[PDB]
Protein backbone atom coordinates (compact mmCIF):
# COMPACT_ATOMS: atom_id res chain seq x y z
CA UNK A 1 0.00 0.00 0.00
CA UNK A 2 0.75 3.84 0.01
CA UNK A 3 2.37 5.99 2.63
CA UNK A 4 0.68 8.68 4.22
CA UNK A 5 3.10 11.26 4.78
CA UNK A 6 2.86 15.01 6.32
CA UNK A 7 5.71 17.58 6.58
CA UNK A 8 8.33 17.08 9.44
CA UNK B 1 2.89 -3.90 16.46
CA UNK B 2 4.25 -2.63 13.35
CA UNK B 3 7.58 -1.08 12.85
CA UNK B 4 8.15 2.38 11.36
CA UNK B 5 11.79 2.89 11.63
CA UNK B 6 14.55 0.29 10.48
CA UNK B 7 15.29 0.52 14.39
CA UNK B 8 11.86 -0.65 15.86
CA UNK B 9 11.88 -3.52 13.30
CA UNK B 10 15.39 -4.67 14.44
CA UNK B 11 13.53 -5.52 17.77
CA UNK B 12 10.78 -7.33 15.87
CA UNK B 13 9.61 -10.91 15.39
CA UNK B 14 7.81 -11.23 12.15
CA UNK B 15 6.09 -14.54 12.70
CA UNK B 16 4.51 -14.49 9.44
CA UNK B 17 7.14 -12.69 7.10
CA UNK B 18 9.67 -15.36 8.24
CA UNK B 19 7.66 -18.09 6.81
CA UNK B 20 7.29 -16.22 3.34
CA UNK B 21 10.60 -15.98 0.43
CA UNK B 22 11.92 -12.88 1.10
CA UNK B 23 15.14 -12.37 2.79
CA UNK B 24 15.36 -11.17 6.49
CA UNK B 25 15.87 -7.98 7.69
CA UNK B 26 19.40 -8.91 8.99
CA UNK B 27 20.70 -10.52 6.18
CA UNK B 28 22.32 -8.55 3.31
CA UNK B 29 22.11 -9.68 -0.42
CA UNK B 30 25.09 -10.54 -2.55
CA UNK B 31 23.11 -11.99 -5.67
CA UNK B 32 20.19 -12.04 -8.04
CA UNK B 33 17.23 -14.50 -8.32
CA UNK B 34 14.50 -16.31 -7.18
CA UNK B 35 14.05 -17.00 -3.13
CA UNK B 36 12.47 -20.58 -3.72
CA UNK B 37 11.89 -22.42 -7.42
CA UNK B 38 8.68 -21.94 -8.86
CA UNK B 39 5.84 -24.20 -8.02
CA UNK B 40 4.73 -26.53 -10.32
CA UNK B 41 1.47 -27.68 -8.31
CA UNK B 42 -0.78 -24.87 -6.08
CA UNK B 43 -3.42 -25.20 -3.35
CA UNK B 44 -6.85 -24.97 -5.05
CA UNK B 45 -8.43 -24.50 -2.58
CA UNK B 46 -8.84 -20.81 -0.73
CA UNK B 47 -7.18 -20.33 2.66
CA UNK B 48 -9.61 -20.43 5.19
CA UNK B 49 -10.92 -17.68 7.11
CA UNK B 50 -11.80 -16.82 11.05
CA UNK B 51 -15.46 -18.38 11.18
CA UNK B 52 -18.48 -16.27 10.15
CA UNK B 53 -16.44 -14.57 7.15
CA UNK B 54 -16.03 -15.74 3.26
CA UNK B 55 -14.18 -14.78 0.27
CA UNK B 56 -15.87 -12.65 -2.27
CA UNK B 57 -13.93 -11.44 -5.63
CA UNK B 58 -15.51 -7.75 -6.22
CA UNK B 59 -16.91 -7.08 -9.56
CA UNK B 60 -15.88 -3.30 -9.75
CA UNK B 61 -17.56 -2.57 -12.80
CA UNK B 62 -20.62 -3.42 -10.58
CA UNK B 63 -21.35 0.79 -9.32
CA UNK B 64 -22.52 -0.63 -5.65
CA UNK B 65 -19.77 -2.98 -5.14
CA UNK B 66 -17.09 -0.64 -6.24
CA UNK B 67 -19.05 1.89 -3.96
CA UNK B 68 -18.76 -0.68 -1.46
CA UNK B 69 -14.77 -0.86 -1.62
CA UNK B 70 -14.68 2.83 -1.38
CA UNK B 71 -16.19 2.91 2.02
CA UNK B 72 -14.29 0.24 3.21
CA UNK B 73 -11.16 1.93 2.19
CA UNK B 74 -12.06 5.23 3.20
CA UNK B 75 -12.99 4.20 6.85
CA UNK B 76 -10.33 1.97 7.12
CA UNK B 77 -7.75 1.88 5.05
CA UNK B 78 -3.74 4.03 5.66
CA UNK B 79 -3.52 6.81 8.25
CA UNK B 80 -0.52 9.41 8.59
CA UNK B 81 1.28 8.60 12.03
CA UNK B 82 -0.85 11.02 14.22
CA UNK B 83 -3.83 9.40 13.04
CA UNK B 84 -5.15 12.55 11.82
CA UNK B 85 -5.71 11.79 7.78
CA UNK B 86 -6.67 8.57 5.99
CA UNK B 87 -6.49 8.12 2.28
CA UNK B 88 -9.74 8.97 0.01
CA UNK B 89 -9.30 7.00 -2.64
CA UNK B 90 -11.97 8.05 -5.38
CA UNK B 91 -14.32 5.42 -6.73
CA UNK B 92 -13.30 6.01 -10.51
CA UNK B 93 -9.35 6.44 -9.28
CA UNK B 94 -10.01 2.97 -7.70
CA UNK B 95 -10.88 1.57 -11.05
CA UNK B 96 -8.15 3.18 -12.80
CA UNK B 97 -5.71 1.70 -10.69
CA UNK B 98 -7.15 -2.17 -10.40
CA UNK B 99 -8.36 -2.44 -14.08
CA UNK B 100 -5.00 -1.83 -15.94
CA UNK B 101 -4.32 -3.73 -19.19
CA UNK B 102 -4.55 -7.63 -17.96
CA UNK B 103 -6.61 -7.36 -15.08
CA UNK B 104 -7.90 -10.34 -13.41
CA UNK B 105 -11.46 -10.38 -11.65
CA UNK B 106 -10.17 -13.12 -8.91
CA UNK B 107 -6.87 -10.55 -8.07
CA UNK B 108 -9.89 -8.21 -6.73
CA UNK B 109 -10.09 -10.32 -3.20
CA UNK B 110 -12.73 -9.15 -1.09
CA UNK B 111 -13.79 -10.70 2.79
CA UNK B 112 -17.14 -10.14 3.96
CA UNK B 113 -18.85 -11.12 6.75
CA UNK B 114 -21.53 -14.19 6.01
CA UNK B 115 -24.31 -12.68 7.35
CA UNK B 116 -24.41 -8.89 6.73
CA UNK B 117 -22.30 -9.07 3.32
CA UNK B 118 -20.60 -6.22 5.22
CA UNK B 119 -17.14 -5.71 2.91
CA UNK B 120 -14.55 -6.05 5.87
CA UNK B 121 -11.07 -6.87 4.07
CA UNK B 122 -9.55 -6.16 0.67
CA UNK B 123 -6.29 -6.70 -1.23
CA UNK B 124 -5.60 -6.61 -4.84
CA UNK B 125 -3.03 -8.00 -7.48
CA UNK B 126 -2.24 -6.48 -11.04
CA UNK B 127 -0.11 -7.59 -13.71
CA UNK B 128 2.79 -5.46 -14.20
CA UNK B 129 6.13 -6.28 -16.22
CA UNK B 130 8.97 -5.16 -14.15
CA UNK B 131 12.55 -4.78 -14.84
CA UNK B 132 14.42 -5.56 -11.67
CA UNK B 133 18.56 -5.08 -12.41
CA UNK B 134 19.41 -6.84 -15.37
CA UNK B 135 16.29 -9.05 -15.28
CA UNK B 136 12.55 -8.28 -16.77
CA UNK B 137 10.16 -10.33 -14.98
CA UNK B 138 6.37 -10.76 -15.09
CA UNK B 139 5.64 -9.48 -11.61
CA UNK B 140 2.14 -8.39 -9.98
CA UNK B 141 1.54 -5.15 -7.85
CA UNK B 142 0.28 -5.90 -4.63
CA UNK B 143 -2.03 -2.64 -3.48
CA UNK B 144 -4.67 -1.54 -1.48
CA UNK B 145 -4.29 -4.33 1.46
CA UNK B 146 -6.93 -3.33 4.04
CA UNK B 147 -8.19 -5.04 7.11
CA UNK B 148 -11.79 -3.55 8.93
CA UNK B 149 -10.34 -1.47 11.83
CA UNK B 150 -12.73 -4.08 14.16
CA UNK B 151 -11.27 -6.89 12.20
CA UNK B 152 -7.77 -5.95 13.50
CA UNK B 153 -5.22 -7.98 14.98
CA UNK B 154 -7.01 -11.57 14.61
CA UNK B 155 -4.54 -12.31 11.88
CA UNK B 156 -6.89 -11.84 8.52
CA UNK B 157 -3.94 -10.21 6.78
CA UNK B 158 -1.33 -12.96 6.81
CA UNK B 159 -5.03 -14.91 5.76
CA UNK B 160 -5.02 -12.08 3.13
CA UNK B 161 -1.68 -12.05 1.76
CA UNK B 162 -1.65 -16.38 1.47
CA UNK B 163 -5.12 -15.69 -0.78
CA UNK B 164 -3.47 -13.37 -2.89
CA UNK B 165 -0.22 -14.99 -3.62
CA UNK B 166 -2.43 -18.59 -3.98
CA UNK B 167 -4.25 -16.52 -6.53
CA UNK B 168 -1.90 -15.66 -8.63
CA UNK B 169 0.55 -18.25 -8.41
CA UNK B 170 -2.61 -19.95 -10.22
CA UNK B 171 -2.18 -17.48 -12.77
CA UNK B 172 1.87 -18.99 -12.98
CA UNK B 173 3.25 -16.00 -11.70
CA UNK B 174 5.84 -16.24 -9.18
CA UNK B 175 7.20 -12.50 -8.40
CA UNK B 176 5.56 -9.62 -6.52
CA UNK B 177 6.55 -5.91 -6.37
CA UNK B 178 4.75 -3.48 -3.57
CA UNK B 179 5.31 -0.64 -1.36
CA UNK B 180 4.54 -0.28 2.33
CA UNK B 181 4.62 2.32 5.09
CA UNK B 182 6.24 0.33 7.84
CA UNK B 183 9.26 -1.57 7.34
CA UNK B 184 8.86 -5.37 6.79
CA UNK B 185 11.71 -8.26 5.56
CA UNK B 186 13.33 -7.14 3.76
CA UNK B 187 13.43 -3.46 1.62
CA UNK B 188 15.10 -2.84 -1.59
CA UNK B 189 14.94 0.43 -1.27
CA UNK B 190 13.46 2.96 1.14
CA UNK B 191 12.08 6.32 -0.61
CA UNK B 192 10.87 9.60 1.54
CA UNK B 193 8.18 11.41 0.70
CA UNK B 194 8.40 15.42 0.29
CA UNK B 195 5.77 18.00 0.26
CA UNK B 196 5.15 21.26 -1.52
CA UNK B 197 2.60 23.37 -0.07
CA UNK B 198 -0.13 25.14 -2.92
CA UNK B 199 -2.55 26.42 -0.21
CA UNK B 200 -0.31 26.95 3.05
CA UNK B 201 -3.23 28.83 4.88
CA UNK B 202 -5.14 25.32 5.00
CA UNK B 203 -2.55 22.83 5.38
CA UNK B 204 -1.79 25.11 8.73
CA UNK B 205 -5.27 25.36 10.05
CA UNK B 206 -5.84 21.22 9.32
CA UNK B 207 -2.32 20.79 11.49
CA UNK B 208 -1.06 18.87 7.76
CA UNK B 209 2.06 21.30 8.23
CA UNK B 210 3.10 23.82 10.66
CA UNK B 211 4.60 27.40 10.96
CA UNK B 212 8.32 27.00 10.22
CA UNK B 213 10.88 27.95 13.21
CA UNK B 214 10.90 31.54 12.89
CA UNK B 215 7.87 32.81 9.96
CA UNK B 216 4.69 34.26 9.75
CA UNK B 217 1.19 33.08 8.29
CA UNK B 218 2.03 36.12 5.69
CA UNK B 219 5.74 35.44 4.84
CA UNK B 220 4.69 31.46 4.35
CA UNK B 221 2.30 32.57 1.90
CA UNK B 222 4.66 34.83 0.14
CA UNK B 223 6.74 31.77 0.72
CA UNK B 224 4.87 29.47 -1.57
CA UNK B 225 3.26 32.01 -4.20
CA UNK B 226 3.29 30.40 -7.58
CA UNK B 227 3.20 32.34 -11.08
CA UNK B 228 -0.71 32.00 -12.76
CA UNK B 229 0.65 30.09 -15.84
CA UNK B 230 2.98 27.70 -16.28
CA UNK B 231 6.45 28.87 -18.45
CA UNK B 232 7.98 26.19 -20.44
CA UNK B 233 6.94 26.85 -24.04
CA UNK B 234 4.22 24.27 -25.46
CA UNK B 235 3.61 22.70 -22.55
CA UNK B 236 -0.87 20.92 -23.17
CA UNK B 237 -2.07 18.09 -21.70
CA UNK B 238 -1.36 14.68 -23.60
CA UNK B 239 -3.46 13.49 -26.19
CA UNK B 240 -4.59 10.28 -27.69
CA UNK B 241 -2.19 11.00 -30.80
CA UNK B 242 1.11 11.37 -28.04
CA UNK B 243 0.62 7.76 -26.48
CA UNK B 244 3.39 6.42 -28.68
CA UNK B 245 5.83 9.18 -28.32
CA UNK B 246 5.08 9.25 -24.26
CA UNK B 247 5.33 5.63 -24.48
CA UNK B 248 9.06 5.95 -26.11
CA UNK B 249 10.49 8.56 -23.80
CA UNK B 250 9.23 7.01 -21.10
CA UNK B 251 11.05 3.60 -22.06
CA UNK B 252 14.16 5.38 -23.08
CA UNK B 253 14.03 7.43 -19.79
CA UNK B 254 13.67 4.59 -17.23
CA UNK B 255 16.43 2.35 -18.26
CA UNK B 256 18.48 4.48 -15.81
CA UNK B 257 17.17 3.23 -12.76
CA UNK B 258 17.55 -0.37 -11.34
CA UNK B 259 13.81 -1.23 -10.14
CA UNK B 260 11.48 0.13 -13.62
CA UNK B 261 7.94 -0.70 -14.76
CA UNK B 262 7.76 -2.12 -18.63
CA UNK B 263 4.50 -1.06 -20.19
CA UNK B 264 3.42 -1.94 -23.27
CA UNK B 265 1.59 0.92 -25.34
CA UNK B 266 -1.72 -0.17 -23.80
CA UNK B 267 -0.33 -0.04 -20.33
CA UNK B 268 0.82 3.96 -21.12
CA UNK B 269 -2.41 4.79 -22.58
CA UNK B 270 -3.75 3.27 -19.52
CA UNK B 271 -1.64 4.78 -16.81
CA UNK B 272 -0.79 8.29 -18.43
CA UNK B 273 -4.04 9.28 -20.63
CA UNK B 274 -5.37 12.20 -18.66
CA UNK B 275 -8.74 11.63 -16.47
CA UNK B 276 -10.02 14.69 -14.95
CA UNK B 277 -9.51 13.88 -10.67
CA UNK B 278 -7.44 11.16 -11.37
CA UNK B 279 -4.45 11.04 -13.96
CA UNK B 280 -3.00 14.34 -15.56
CA UNK B 281 -0.41 14.32 -17.45
CA UNK B 282 1.35 17.39 -19.63
CA UNK B 283 3.29 16.84 -23.00
CA UNK B 284 6.15 19.16 -24.19
CA UNK B 285 5.80 19.92 -27.42
CA UNK B 286 8.43 21.75 -29.21
CA UNK B 287 8.62 24.54 -32.19
CA UNK B 288 8.91 21.04 -34.58
CA UNK B 289 5.89 19.17 -33.24
CA UNK B 290 7.85 17.07 -31.60
CA UNK B 291 6.99 15.92 -27.88
CA UNK B 292 10.37 15.93 -26.38
CA UNK B 293 9.37 15.73 -22.32
CA UNK B 294 6.16 15.38 -19.78
CA UNK B 295 4.79 15.69 -16.81
CA UNK B 296 2.29 13.89 -14.96
CA UNK B 297 0.36 13.35 -11.24
CA UNK B 298 -2.24 11.86 -9.52
CA UNK B 299 -5.39 12.84 -8.06
CA UNK B 300 -5.35 11.29 -4.46
CA UNK B 301 -6.88 12.99 -1.60
CA UNK B 302 -7.35 12.71 2.21
CA UNK B 303 -9.78 12.78 4.73
CA UNK B 304 -9.34 15.28 7.60
CA UNK B 305 -10.57 13.19 10.63
CA UNK B 306 -12.73 14.72 13.31
CA UNK B 307 -12.59 18.27 11.76
CA UNK B 308 -15.68 20.56 12.06
CA UNK B 309 -14.90 22.61 9.15
CA UNK B 310 -11.83 21.11 6.53
CA UNK B 311 -13.19 17.90 5.64
CA UNK B 312 -10.93 17.01 2.91
CA UNK B 313 -7.20 17.58 1.46
CA UNK B 314 -6.57 17.56 -1.68
CA UNK B 315 -3.45 16.25 -2.52
CA UNK B 316 -1.64 15.51 -6.06
CA UNK B 317 1.00 12.86 -6.32
CA UNK B 318 4.07 13.20 -8.63
CA UNK B 319 4.05 10.37 -10.91
CA UNK B 320 6.67 9.89 -14.05
CA UNK B 321 8.63 12.73 -14.87
CA UNK B 322 10.68 12.55 -18.55
CA UNK B 323 12.92 15.56 -19.44
CA UNK B 324 15.09 15.27 -22.82
CA UNK B 325 15.04 18.96 -23.98
CA UNK B 326 13.35 20.78 -20.75
CA UNK B 327 15.10 20.94 -17.30
CA UNK B 328 13.47 19.03 -14.82
CA UNK B 329 13.47 21.80 -12.59
CA UNK B 330 11.52 23.74 -15.04
CA UNK B 331 8.96 20.66 -15.50
CA UNK B 332 8.45 20.48 -11.83
CA UNK B 333 7.75 24.04 -11.67
CA UNK B 334 5.14 23.85 -14.13
CA UNK B 335 3.99 20.70 -12.52
CA UNK B 336 3.63 22.61 -9.33
CA UNK B 337 1.39 25.82 -11.52
CA UNK B 338 -0.66 23.26 -12.54
CA UNK B 339 -1.58 21.03 -9.67
CA UNK B 340 -1.94 24.70 -8.20
CA UNK B 341 -4.37 25.79 -11.02
CA UNK B 342 -6.34 22.62 -10.34
CA UNK B 343 -7.50 23.07 -6.83
CA UNK B 344 -4.28 20.66 -4.94
CA UNK B 345 -3.87 22.10 -1.92
CA UNK B 346 -0.51 19.93 -1.78
CA UNK B 347 2.00 18.68 -3.99
CA UNK B 348 3.81 15.40 -2.74
CA UNK B 349 7.14 13.75 -4.54
CA UNK B 350 8.87 10.92 -3.56
CA UNK B 351 12.78 11.28 -3.20
CA UNK B 352 13.15 8.55 -6.15
CA UNK B 353 14.22 9.01 -9.95
CA UNK B 354 15.75 12.33 -10.02
CA UNK B 355 13.74 14.02 -7.84
CA UNK B 356 16.32 14.62 -5.44
CA UNK B 357 17.57 17.31 -7.99
CA UNK B 358 14.88 19.47 -7.62
CA UNK B 359 13.05 18.92 -4.36
CA UNK B 360 14.69 21.28 -2.05
CA UNK B 361 15.05 24.57 -4.89
CA UNK B 362 11.05 24.31 -5.56
CA UNK B 363 10.22 24.17 -1.99
CA UNK B 364 9.34 21.02 -1.01
CA UNK B 365 9.61 19.93 2.97
CA UNK B 366 11.11 16.66 3.95
CA UNK B 367 7.89 14.43 5.35
CA UNK B 368 7.75 11.84 8.30
CA UNK B 369 6.93 8.87 6.02
CA UNK B 370 9.18 6.36 4.02
CA UNK B 371 7.92 4.74 1.39
CA UNK B 372 9.95 1.08 1.74
CA UNK B 373 10.00 -1.02 -1.71
CA UNK B 374 10.01 -4.84 -1.53
CA UNK B 375 9.94 -7.75 -3.72
CA UNK B 376 8.30 -11.23 -3.35
CA UNK B 377 10.65 -14.15 -4.45
CA UNK B 378 13.35 -12.46 -5.44
CA UNK B 379 16.62 -11.85 -3.75
CA UNK B 380 19.00 -8.57 -4.84
CA UNK B 381 21.08 -5.90 -3.52
CA UNK B 382 19.14 -2.68 -2.30
CA UNK B 383 19.44 0.20 -4.19
CA UNK B 384 19.47 3.95 -3.11
CA UNK B 385 16.16 6.15 -3.55
CA UNK B 386 17.44 7.66 -7.25
CA UNK B 387 17.68 4.19 -8.71
CA UNK B 388 13.93 3.28 -7.97
CA UNK B 389 12.18 4.18 -10.93
CA UNK B 390 9.03 2.95 -10.25
CA UNK B 391 5.84 4.82 -8.77
CA UNK B 392 2.60 3.02 -7.43
CA UNK B 393 -0.70 4.24 -6.47
C1 LIG C 1 -2.21 -3.19 7.45
C2 LIG C 1 -3.35 -4.07 8.00
C3 LIG C 1 -4.03 -4.80 6.89
C4 LIG C 1 -2.72 -5.13 8.93
O1 LIG C 1 -3.81 -5.85 9.50
P1 LIG C 1 -3.80 -6.05 11.16
O2 LIG C 1 -5.14 -6.65 11.57
O3 LIG C 1 -3.59 -4.72 11.88
O4 LIG C 1 -2.52 -7.11 11.60
P2 LIG C 1 -2.76 -8.79 11.71
O5 LIG C 1 -3.09 -9.20 13.12
O6 LIG C 1 -3.90 -9.15 10.76
O7 LIG C 1 -1.37 -9.57 11.27
C5 LIG C 1 -0.14 -8.93 11.53
C6 LIG C 1 0.82 -9.41 10.43
O8 LIG C 1 0.62 -8.76 9.31
C7 LIG C 1 1.99 -7.86 9.02
N1 LIG C 1 1.69 -6.62 8.40
C8 LIG C 1 1.24 -5.51 9.03
N2 LIG C 1 1.08 -4.53 8.10
C9 LIG C 1 1.43 -5.04 6.89
C10 LIG C 1 1.47 -4.50 5.61
N3 LIG C 1 1.13 -3.15 5.04
N4 LIG C 1 1.87 -5.25 4.57
C11 LIG C 1 2.25 -6.55 4.77
N5 LIG C 1 2.22 -7.09 6.03
C12 LIG C 1 1.81 -6.33 7.08
C13 LIG C 1 2.58 -7.71 10.21
O9 LIG C 1 4.02 -7.49 10.06
C14 LIG C 1 2.30 -9.08 10.89
O10 LIG C 1 3.10 -10.04 10.40
P3 LIG C 1 4.43 -10.49 11.30
O11 LIG C 1 4.00 -11.48 12.36
O12 LIG C 1 5.45 -11.12 10.39
O13 LIG C 1 5.03 -9.25 11.93
C15 LIG C 1 -4.34 -3.26 8.81
O14 LIG C 1 -3.66 -2.69 9.91
C16 LIG C 1 -4.96 -2.13 7.98
O15 LIG C 1 -5.88 -2.31 7.25
N6 LIG C 1 -4.39 -0.78 8.15
C17 LIG C 1 -4.94 0.38 7.38
C18 LIG C 1 -4.64 0.15 5.87
C19 LIG C 1 -3.20 -0.32 5.65
O16 LIG C 1 -2.31 0.01 6.41
N7 LIG C 1 -2.91 -1.17 4.47
C20 LIG C 1 -1.56 -1.68 4.15
C21 LIG C 1 -0.66 -0.48 3.62
S1 LIG C 1 1.05 -1.05 3.36
C1 LIG D 1 -0.08 -2.31 0.16
O1 LIG D 1 -1.32 -2.43 0.21
C2 LIG D 1 0.85 -3.48 -0.10
C3 LIG D 1 0.70 -4.58 0.95
C4 LIG D 1 1.46 -5.81 0.47
C5 LIG D 1 1.20 -7.06 1.29
C6 LIG D 1 2.25 -8.14 1.01
C7 LIG D 1 2.16 -8.72 -0.41
C8 LIG D 1 3.21 -9.81 -0.63
C9 LIG D 1 3.21 -10.45 -2.02
C10 LIG D 1 1.97 -11.30 -2.27
C11 LIG D 1 1.86 -11.76 -3.72
C12 LIG D 1 2.89 -12.81 -4.12
C13 LIG D 1 2.67 -13.22 -5.57
C14 LIG D 1 3.64 -14.32 -6.01
CL1 LIG E 1 -13.36 -5.95 -11.38
MG1 LIG F 1 0.38 -1.86 -15.92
Amino acid sequence: GNCFSKPR
Amino acid sequence: GPAKTMEEASKRSYQFWDTQPVPKLGEVVNTHGPVEPDKDNIRQEPYTLPQGFTWDALDLGDRGVLKELYTLLNENYVEDDDNMFRFDYSPEFLLWALRPPGWLPQWHCGVRVVSSRKLVGFISAIPANIHIYDTEKKMVEINFLCVHKKLRSKRVAPVLIREITRRVHLEGIFQAVYTAGVVLPKPVGTCRYWHRSLNPRKLIEVKFSHLSRNMTMQRTMKLYRLPETPKTAGLRPMETKDIPVVHQLLTRYLKQFHLTPVMSQEEVEHWFYPQENIIDTFVVENANGEVTDFLSFYTLPSTIMNHPTHKSLKAAYSFYNVHTQTPLLDLMSDALVLAKMKGFDVFNALDLMENKTFLEKLKFGIGDGNLQYYLYNWKCPSMGAEKVGLVLQ
